[PDB]
């Protein structure tokens, strides 16, 4: 028939909806980041014909 | 005020600012030189010499302008490449490890001098012993100019010097000599003249009497050279 209840909130229903936390890892090096990124920027728009 | 990899307690810089209020940079940049190879140690057979390392490429003196820059930068200098190590018995030898690439970049902007290659491990194979080869450049972002590295020299059947290199690039090492199986030594070859910053090739060493031989040569570290306006 169209009726709806109030908007009861997950608080009120006890549900724990919390985001899991962003799962870390050991990342490589800073010299070894630095030489990927100079990498890949070689293979890129304004590098010539690439 | 100017950086340099000649300055005393130097260290590598990673995401640090461009100087505030500075206008721009000129840069220039040197890999570093790649390890030899060493060869086959035996009393008996054919005993081939190992490989010379490749020498580092070269970015010249280039300016870039703030607007192209970037509010951080890197710096990476090249480490010299470790040279092939004795056989440790009557067997064949060991590759160097290659140079350490050097790095520029930020923004828009990156240059990149690369390493150069190690040379290959001898063995009872005439084929084998092969020279580095040299460390290219890569350039993006500023139309700057830049030379590739020098030949490291063959070591195996027919040993030679290293590629020299005036032309600010980094010249190769040379190739280890050897022994045949039913008759005496042959010559290795020499490293090669150079006067760019970027770091020499490491020369190869020779196949040898079972309990004969050394390591080979290490690559020569790269350069960093940057001027703040």
């Amino acid at each position: 028939a169209g009726n709806e209840s109030e908007p009861k909130t997950l608080a009120e229903l006890e549900a724990e909806a919390a985001t899991d936390e962003l799962s870390p890892a050991d990342p490589l090096a800073p010299a070894v980041r630095a030489q990927i990124d100079a990498l890949v920027a070689a293979k890129m728009k304004p590098t010539s014909g690439k | 005020f100017t950086i340099s990899s000649e300055d005393p307690g130097y260290e590598d810089l990673i995401d640090e600012q461009v100087p505030e209020g500075a206008s721009g940079c000129w840069v220039t940049l040197g890999g570093a030189g790649g390890g030899g190879g060493s060869g086959r140690r035996a009393n008996s057979g054919y005993r081939y010499g190992g490989g010379g390392g490749g020498g580092g490429g070269y970015i010249d003196r280039v300016w870039i302008p703030r607007a192209s820059l970037g509010s951080t930068f890197t710096l990476i200098r090249g480490l010299g490449g470790a040279g092939g190590a004795r056989a440790a018995g009557s067997s064949n030898g060991n590759n160097g490890a290659p140079g350490g690439s050097t790095v520029f970049s930020s923004g828009s902007v990156s240059l990149t001098a690369s390493g150069g290659a190690a040379g290959v491990k001898g063995t009872s194979s005439s084929a084998s012993g092969s020279g580095g080869a040299g460390g290219t450049t890569s350039i993006s972002g500023v139309s700057a100019t830049g030379y590739t590295g020098g030949k490291g020299g063959n070591g195996g059947s027919s040993p030679s010097s290293g590629q020299s290199r005036t032309d600010g690039s980094g010249a190769g090492g040379g190739g280890g000599g050897g022994v045949r199986s039913n008759d005496n030594s042959f010559s290795g070859g020499s490293n090669g003249t150079s006067s760019g910053p970027a770091g020499n090739g490491g020369r190869g060493t020779d196949g040898s009497i079972n309990t004969g031989g050394s390591n080979a040569g290490s690559g020569g570290d790269g350069y960093v050279l940057i001027e703040w306006e």
